[PDB]
């Protein structure tokens, strides 16, 4: 029943 | 050359448990790929045109912790195990695939980058066969052409005995007929 949420990103290059 | 990754981990368990509940995140957010957390299971977003799409089969109905609370989503098509939020301040926002191109890459959970041979609209297979374990928790990361353009999300794995040769995906084209019908 919580949010989903953001723990981490991956950066492109 | 070619396309590389890598990883930033933003929170630890017991602040993402509490952004779970009150769905407010103030975070800096960055990247091409969020990496996502719900109470039960870990996977990926990857931002396309100013919306973070990921998987239904992970995110459900949820909305996604946001600066100025909880963000809806904007699209939701369950049968197509496909949903989206409109993507939060300082997402990286990727550029759909054009030019054709039959040679892809799949980003893992683990900012690995591997090749994959596209099969079809939605299925390619891996070059090289991975455990299946080693693409848990990717599932909605993105496959890319070699210029970086996006041509969908992974979806789900074909696999054999925790093997797993090919993968599912959705097309980038099946987004803007999301952005069509909803
Ligand atoms: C053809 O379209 C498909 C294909 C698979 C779907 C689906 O798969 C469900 C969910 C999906 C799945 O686990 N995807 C993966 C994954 O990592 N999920 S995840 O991140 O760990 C997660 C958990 C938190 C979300 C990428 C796979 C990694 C390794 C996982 C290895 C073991 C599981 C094999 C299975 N593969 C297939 O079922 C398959 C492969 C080819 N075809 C025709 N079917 C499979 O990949 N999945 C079953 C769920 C779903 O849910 C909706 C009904 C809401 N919709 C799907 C749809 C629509
Ligand atoms: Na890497």
């Amino acid at each position: 029943k919580g949010s989903v949420v953001i723990v981490g990103r991956i950066i492109l290059s | 050359a070619p396309i590389t990754a890598y990883s930033q981990q933003t929170r630890g368990l017991l602040g993402c448990i509490i952004t779970s509940l009150t769905g407010r995140d103030k975070n800096q957010v960055d990247g091409e790929v969020q990496v996502l957390s719900t109470a039960t299971q870990s996977f990926l977003a990857t931002c396309v045109n100013g919306v973070c799409w990921t998987v239904y089969h992970g995110a459900g109905s949820k909305t996604l912790a946001g600066p100025k609370g909880p963000i809806t989503q904007m699209y939701t098509n369950v049968d197509q195990d496909l949903v989206g939020w409109p993507a939060p301040p300082g997402a990286r926002s990727m550029t759909p695939c054009t030019c054709g191109s039959s040679d892809l890459y799949l980003v893992t959970r683990h900012a690995d980058v591997i090749p994959v041979r596209r099969r079809g609209d939605s299925r390619g297979s891996l070059l090289s066969p991975r455990p299946v374990s080693y693409l848990k928790g990717s599932s909605g990361g993105p496959l890319l052409c070699p210029s970086g353009h996006v041509v969908g999300i992974f979806r789900a794995a074909v696999c054999t005995r925790g093997v797993a040769k090919a993968v599912d995906f959705i097309p980038v084209e099946s987004m803007e007929t999301t952005m069509r019908a909803s």
